[PDB]
C-alpha cells in the first residue's frame, strides 16, 4: 500500500 | 470563437501561482525537482507513482508553451501532490510539506483562473458526496494511475464547456437552479 518512505 | 491561449498569457497569468509554491521553505524542497528513486533511496517509487511530476517540470512546459489551456496546469499541479499524498505517509514530513503547498495553491489559483475568464481554479469538490446505505488507471489527469473503507475521497468537480469560447467551467460555478439553457451553457464573457 504504501511505501517505503522517504 | 474557439479561445484559444497563446503561451505567454498561460505563463504570465500562471507563473505567480507556480512561484507561491517555490516560495514556501522548507514545504517546496521535496518538490523542486523530479523525484531520483537512487539518490532518495526509494526503490519502489515507480512502482506506486506512475506518472511523476514536480515544480521544475511544470515550470518547464510553462516555459515552453505545452498547456494548451490552463486546466491543464492545474491538473499537473494535482498530479503532483496527489502523487506525494499516495507514495507518503501522512505523518511524514514530505506529505505534512504537501499539504501545506496545496493550501497555498488553493488559496492563489482562483482569482488568476478568473483573470483567464474563468469561474474558478478549484478542482475538487469541496465535500465528499453522501453514499447510500490491471492498466493505465485514468479517473481523471491528476488521479495517480493504478495497474471496508472511510467516505473522505474528494471527486473532481464537473464541468460544462461553454459552447462558444469552449472554456470548461464548474457546472456548480455557472448553472444555477432557477435558469435553464436550451440552446446550451454560454459563459458570461460571451455573452
Ligand atoms: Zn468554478
Ligand atoms: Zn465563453
Amino acid at each position: 500500500g504504501k511505501g517505503l518512505g522517504k | 470563437r474557439k479561445k484559444i491561449f497563446k503561451p505567454e498569457e498561460l505563463r504570465q497569468a500562471l507563473m505567480p501561482t507556480l512561484e507561491a509554491l517555490y516560495r514556501q521553505d522548507p514545504e517546496s524542497l521535496p518538490f523542486r525537482q523530479p523525484v531520483d528513486p537512487q539518490l532518495l533511496g526509494i526503490p519502489d517509487y515507480f512502482d506506486i507513482v506512475k506518472n511523476p511530476m514536480d515544480l521544475s517540470t511544470i515550470k518547464r512546459k510553462l516555459d515552453t508553451g505545452q498547456y494548451q489551456e490552463p486546466w491543464q496546469y492545474v491538473d499537473d499541479v494535482w498530479l503532483m501532490f496527489n502523487n506525494a499524498w499516495l507514495y507518503n505517509r501522512k505523518t511524514s514530513r514530505v506529505y505534512k510539506f504537501c499539504s501545506k503547498l496545496a493550501e497555498v495553491f488553493e488559496q492563489e489559483i482562483d482569482p488568476v483562473m478568473q483573470s483567464l475568464g474563468y469561474c474558478c481554479g478549484r478542482k475538487y469538490e469541496f465535500s465528499p458526496q453522501t453514499l447510500c446505505c490491471n492498466v493505465t488507471l485514468g479517473d481523471d489527469p491528476s488521479q495517480p494511475q493504478t495497474t471496508k473503507k472511510k467516505n473522505d475521497t474528494l471527486d473532481p468537480e464537473p464541468f460544462v464547456d461553454c459552447k462558444e469560447c469552449g472554456r470548461k467551467m464548474h457546472q456548480i460555478c455557472v448553472l444555477h437552479y432557477d435558469i435553464i439553457w436550451p440552446s446550451g451553457f454560454v459563459c458570461d464573457n460571451c455573452l
